[PDB]
RNA sequence: AAUCAACACGGGGAAACUACCCAGGACCAGAUGUUUAUGACUGACAGGCUUCGGGUCUUUCAGGAUAUUGUUUUUGGUGG
């Protein structure tokens, strides 16, 4: 466990994931969301995100 | 200590997080959404569901499981959390308690026109304007085939959409295949009920 | 009477403090814990006390000692039924018994 | 799983005083409350539900181990304790 | 006595409108003297389709925050009672100055 | 993924991780259903083997039931 190679800055760091994806494929950074798109839009209306 | 944009999306993302965790444990109670008041200090929530009488059931330990879940996962301290319930008025005409409905048949194996035509009427004569259910998926044969069961009539455009239609997606995992249930519900408008305005289709002329 | 000795290990356990190995025994003596060390009547009559007695007098105090081996093994949760050996008390209805062995 | 001996009890400590412990479903992370790797509760959990002593519910990448009425009862035979003897208060 | 800010942040108006009557009903009562800040879009453009395929189509994901500031100098035996709206997704930023 | 409706598309601007692929070397997340307190299993200094080493090996100290052997099958899988 506790993987030994160093990830401070770096994509596959346990921070980056999509946090209900638990995958980092395609991630919102901005805004500190730190969500993965697919699992962005499914659930975008209950973050109080709308389109106009 | 936060910025203005932070204590939105935080509260935001707080909320999408519980709504997500009281599908999982309240499938049994009949879970109908819920509210969050957010203070710095103190945070007061209102869960609301059909069967209220079963969280108080062995003197409230059901609600003690659910408060110290919350507690525990963003680290709450006690008496600055202050959950209520509040019951279901018309469980008729809420969309994810009548989805619930639907699931509990179609793991018993009913046939679904009988599944779809249970709540299809106990949604219309409870007080609703119309409603549409669809059962999306694999009965019978090797395609996937799909049922729709609709009455009163359904409003698919425009804003008024929004405002109007409750529905809820879901699905029932199965022995054969993993369905789909959708259960679209449109209301009536009441004078300051609990909408407040009518549709901007209709116009209502007085009498001479 | 040596029935009343299992009702002090059963909580001992669950105290909990516990030392099992002579090992653990020894160091427990040695680095300034343990209260009240145990030994039986196994092998080899000195050979347990030398260790222990030489042992013994560093970390001081004695304890009255429960003979036949499987005694002691049966109160600590061995079974599924083996050896004692010795039995160690360390840290600290128990302290109900206890004033046999007191404080 | 090899667990360290005192790091064992002041998780099953944690789940015998409140009931319900939180874990990040992601092995490997830090936890918080009790210090230790991630792997080290949610381990655990499992072993405990297969005896069937809690019970398993899933959300947002967060593991929640709601522990039932058998729990009780053996976490009372493990730490000797008397009866009532957690988070059922009322 | 301390010149004292509130600072009424909200994601929706209707819940908004809410507490600034409030807050400005309640300085009727006791009486504290009363003193629209630039609402903010946050758009966030996800491209909609799950996989590549098809036409490259995307939705905008507007976030809205309206942001209103009343101020007045109060004695702070009278700005405790006003303080205490509780409206769902609203704030009250409390601001000594 | 292959006419439009594949080809600055998978938000896919891959130095590591991401990563599925290739060459070496570790780990058990082997859950739950005969051995062992007289040590079941576990951790490591220096110097050898070695890409680099408590993977192994010559020494020999540190911990303490969280077990071992066989039988069941969980769980995990960017496998189809």
């Amino acid at each position: 466990f506790v993987p030994k190679h160093p990830r401070d800055n770096a994509k596959g760091s346990v921070e980056r994931s999509c946090r209900i994806c638990g995958k980092r494929r395609g991630v919102i950074r901005q805004y500190r969301l730190n969500i993965c798109r697919r699992c962005f839009r499914e659930r975008a209306e209950l973050l109080g995100f709308k389109k106009y | 200590r936060c910025t203005k944009v932070r204590r939105i999306i935080e509260t935001g993302l707080f909320y999408a997080e519980l709504n997500e965790l009281l599908t999982r444990e309240l499938t049994k109670e009949g879970y109908g959404g819920c509210e969050v008041r957010q203070t710095p200090t103190r945070t007061e929530i209102i869960i609301k569901a059909a069967n209220t009488k079963e969280f108080v059931d062995n003197h409230g330990r059901r609600l003690q499981e659910v408060r110290m879940m919350i507690q525990k996962r963003w680290r709450l301290k006690e008496d600055s959390l202050e959950i209520f319930i509040d019951r279901i008025q018309r469980k008729g005409l809420s969309a994810l308690n009548q989805l619930e409905s639907l699931r509990y048949k179609l793991i018993a194996r009913i046939p679904a026109r009988r599944a779809a035509y249970s709540i299809i009427r106990f949604v219309m004569d409870a007080g609703a304007r119309g409603c549409e259910v669809a059962i999306s998926g694999k009965l019978r044969g090797a395609r996937a085939s799909t049922s729709k069961y609709k009455e009163g009539y359904m409003v698919k455009s425009g804003d008024v959409t929004k405002q109007f239609v409750t529905q809820a997606v879901g699905h029932i995992p199965m022995k054969q295949a993993t369905i789909g249930i959708r259960v679209l519900i449109m209301l009536a408008q009441d004078p300051s009920g609990i909408p407040k305005e009518s549709q901007p289709d209709v116009i209502k002329v007085h009498e001479a | 009477m040596e029935t009343v000795i299992e009702h002090g290990l059963h909580q001992i356990n669950l105290s909990g403090n516990v030392a099992k190995g002579i090992r653990c025994t020894i160091k427990a003596i040695l680095k300034g814990k343990a209260r009240l060390v145990l030994l039986a009547d196994d092998c080899e009559n000195k050979d347990y006390k030398n260790l222990v007695a030489g042992l013994c007098k560093k970390h001081n105090v004695k304890l009255q000692a429960v003979e036949k081996k499987e005694l002691l093994g049966r109160a600590l949760g061995l079974t599924h039924q083996m050896n004692c050996g010795a039995c160690a008390i360390i840290r600290y209805e128990l302290d109900e018994f206890r004033k046999a062995f007191d404080p | 799983m090899y667990m360290p001996t005192a790091i064992r009890r002041r998780i099953l400590r944690c789940l015998f005083e409140n009931g319900v412990l939180c874990v990040s479903d992601i092995q490997s992370g830090t936890h918080e409350e009790l210090d230790c790797l991630n792997i080290y509760p949610y381990q655990i959990g499992r072993a405990f539900v297969t005896k069937g002593f809690c019970i398993k519910t899933y959300a947002w990448s967060h593991a929640y181990y709601t522990l039932t009425d058998k729990g009780i009862e053996y976490l009372r035979n493990y730490f000797g304790l008397p009866a009532n003897a957690p988070a059922t208060l009322r | 006595v301390q010149k004292i800010r509130l600072t009424i942040t909200s994601s929706k108006l209707p819940n908004l409108q809410r507490v600034v009557g409030n807050l400005m009903g309640k300085l009727k009562k006791g009486n504290l003297e009363v003193r629209p800040m630039p609402r903010r879009r946050l758009r966030i453009t996800t491209r909609r389709a799950p996989c590549g395929n098809g036409t490259e189509t995307y939705d905008h994901f507007e976030l809205r925050i309206y942001k209103r500031v009343i101020d007045f100098q109060g004695t702070a035996e009278a700005v405790k009672q006003v303080t205490q709206a509780l409206e769902p997704d609203v704030h009250v930023e409390v601001s000594v100055i």
